């Protein structure tokens, strides 16, 4: 018995990550095993850890938490530092528009767990954590239940399958801070402290949980790990462009006929996502803009860009929010500004004051109560949230709104 | 302050779960919030003790994390998303339906004390916008009538 969770639509052309998860229900260990589940774990244990890293490195797999860091290389970094080491699966996923990770957690927990155990073994981590946001209660319970199943079947515990490798996966929960999505802040939360991000460097792989090498990876990234071992690194590289190979989950929301997660190769364009896969816009309207979560804003003239991690690519977490012609740009920015106002942790002054003032001043503009200096002040604040900041929230807090002012000056002018 | 034995038992369940006791604060705080229908201030001195942390440490945590509430006790927390996508799809229509059925605005509690509306950021369900959660249960807003029926289940 799990809490009520909406049936988010899921669709795939690759049939890897969404093979089971395209169906909106919990798939249990029996159903997973029938599909060759845990075969990859078994193959992994016969290999040495280093070999796995080679495979994941050669896979060209990159981080799915938005920074797009090469997983294989990240793993090598941790292993150069002496043990003990720790493995964290990042399941905080609180970014607006981003609901890709939960559907794996909720529908195919075992894909995740298989990826964690393999990942843990690669870096010689005998302790592993999942930090899942507190607003995903059904995910938490589903994962706890799934861990027990794997344990009962001998996938978790001491001397897993006579390998000699010991692993326990503990499930931690957040309590409503977006900032806990940042890896160092997550680590602080896991240490029972407030989620205040640590100054990097040191990186977690050098120094992380209890000052020990810690690899922090996203849910989606870890989910690819079983396929890499199962298929082999060469077969995996043939999925999508060699440039950015492998399955990518795209959470599409806003004004579309068919909003949900779409499993697709990364050479797919943003136009195809919206029109080919997402069904086009509601009411056959012209697309005004796409918000890449709370990170980027794209105009309708930038729709023919690959959904990859290239410089000209969409990038990020692939989160796709579509705004139509009816939707008010300024009103959208207000919500985005509001988002960073709430989620800034406040450690850094430009970030602390900047996020507040952007949100507060922008509300004045939208309501028509903004003085001449409020306008000039808002512009300045938007361009000075980033200074001295120790984590990426503060750097990107003004990024999207800036792009609206640039790409949509006319609608902004109306508000003056 | 003294916890009821059953609640004490679970709190203590969480502390033994992880290798280090202090790692169970959010889980324990969740249990307390879930049991009492809010975070009692008096509950904290006891919990720090079991955590083997200072009271201050625990209080810094409670203030930091938005899911815990120390001012208002509600049986059922109606977490209503207020972020962009949900706003585009019609958060306002949802707020309206809540006002009409329960006669309360966001941040307010019914005189019953059974239902409290909490405005939150993205709930990770943007394709099913507008979104709301009644405690741990999560639903899409369709219409006033639909909302009534769901709310009817929370007694
Ligand atoms: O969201 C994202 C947030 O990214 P972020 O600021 O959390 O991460 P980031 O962009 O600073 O780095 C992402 C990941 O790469 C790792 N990494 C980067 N450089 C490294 C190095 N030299 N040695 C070892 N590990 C290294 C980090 O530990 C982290 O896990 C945004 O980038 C999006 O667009
Ligand atoms: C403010 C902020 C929030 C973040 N939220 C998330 C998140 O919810 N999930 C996630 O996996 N990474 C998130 N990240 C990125 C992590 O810090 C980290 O880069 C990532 O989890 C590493 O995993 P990956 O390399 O597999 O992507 C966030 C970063 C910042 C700065
Ligand atoms: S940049 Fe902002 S969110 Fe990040 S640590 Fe500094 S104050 Fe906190
Ligand atoms: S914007 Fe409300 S659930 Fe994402
Ligand atoms: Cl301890
Ligand atoms: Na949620």
């Amino acid at each position: 018995s799990y809490p009520a969770i909406p049936r988010i639509y899921a669709e795939t052309t690759l049939n890897m990550l969404l093979k089971r998860a395209k169906k909106p229900r919990v798939h249990s260990i029996d159903e997973y095993l029938k599909d060759g589940g845990y075969q990859a774990l078994e193959k992994a244990l016969n290999m040495s850890p280093e070999e796995i890293i080679d495979w994941v490195d050669k896979s060209t797999l990159r981080g799915r938490g938005g920074a797009g860091f090469p997983t294989g290389k990240k793993w090598k970094f941790a292993v150069q530092n002496p043990g003990p080491r720790y493995f964290i699966c990042n399941a905080d996923e609180s970014e607006p528009g981003t609901f890709k990770d939960r559907i794996i957690i909720e529908r195919d927990p075992h894909l995740l767990i298989e990826g964690i155990i393999i990942s843990s073994y690669a870096i010689g981590a005998n302790e592993a954590y999942i930090y899942i946001r507190g607003e995903y209660p059904a995910g938490y319970y589903i994962l706890r239940d799934a861990i027990e199943e794997a344990k009962k079947k001998g996938f978790l515990g001491k001397n897993i399958l006579g390998s000699g490798f010991d692993l326990e996966i503990y499930v931690a929960r957040g309590a409503g801070a977006y900032i806990c999505g940042e890896e160092t802040a997550l680590i602080e939360s896991l240490e029972g402290k407030r989620g205040h991000p640590r100054l990097k460097p040191p990186y977690p792989v050098q120094k992380g949980l209890w000052g020990k090498p810690t690899v922090v990876n996203n849910v989606e990234t870890i989910a690819n790990v079983p396929f890499i071992i199962s298929m082999g690194w060469e077969e995996y590289r043939y999925i999508g462009p060699s440039d950015y190979a492998g399955p990518k989950l795209f959470p599409v929301s806003g004004k579309v006929k068919k909003p949900g997660v779409y499993e697709l190769p990364m050479n797919t364009t943003l136009r195809e996502v919206i029109f080919k896969y997402a069904g086009g816009t509601l009411g056959n309207k012209k697309v005004k803009a796409v918000f890449s979560g709370a990170l980027d804003c794209f105009s309708s003239e930038e729709l023919d860009i690959p959904m990859d991690y290239s410089p000209l690519g969409f990038g990020g977490t692939g989160t796709v929010i579509v705004l139509t012609e009816e939707d008010d740009i300024v009103e959208a920015a207000l919500k985005i500004a509001e988002f960073y106002e709430h989620e800034t942790c406040g450690q850094c002054t430009p970030c602390r004051v900047g996020c507040y003032e952007q949100a507060n001043l922008l509300e004045k503009i939208y309501k028509g109560e903004a003085t001449e200096q409020d306008w000039e002040g808002f512009d300045f604040v938007n361009r000075n949230i980033q200074p001295t900041s120790i984590c990426g929230l503060g750097a990107v807090a003004g990024r999207l709104i800036r792009q609206t002012l640039e790409k949509f000056p006319e609608e902004w002018e109306k508000y003056r | 302050f003294e916890f009821p034995e059953e609640l004490k038992t679970k709190l203590q369940e969480h502390i033994n779960y992880f290798p280090k006791k202090r790692q169970a604060i959010l889980l324990c705080l969740h249990e307390i919030q879930n049991y009492y229908g809010y975070i009692p201030p008096e509950s904290l001195k006891p919990l720090a003790d079991m955590l083997e942390l200072p009271l201050n440490h625990v209080e810094g945590v409670v203030a930091f994390y938005d899911m815990f509430d120390r001012e208002d006790k509600a049986k059922y927390r109606i977490r209503v998303c207020v972020s962009i996508v949900c706003h585009l799809m019609g958060t306002n229509k949802l707020l309206k339906a809540l006002e009409n059925i329960l006669g309360i605005k966001p941040g307010e509690v019914t005189p019953d004390g059974k239902f409290k509306i909490v405005p939150v950021q993205c709930l990770g369900a943007c394709s099913e916008a507008p979104m709301f959660m009644v405690n741990d249960d999560e639903y899409k807003f369709e219409s006033e009538v639909q909302l009534n029926e769901i709310l009817s289940r929370y007694t």
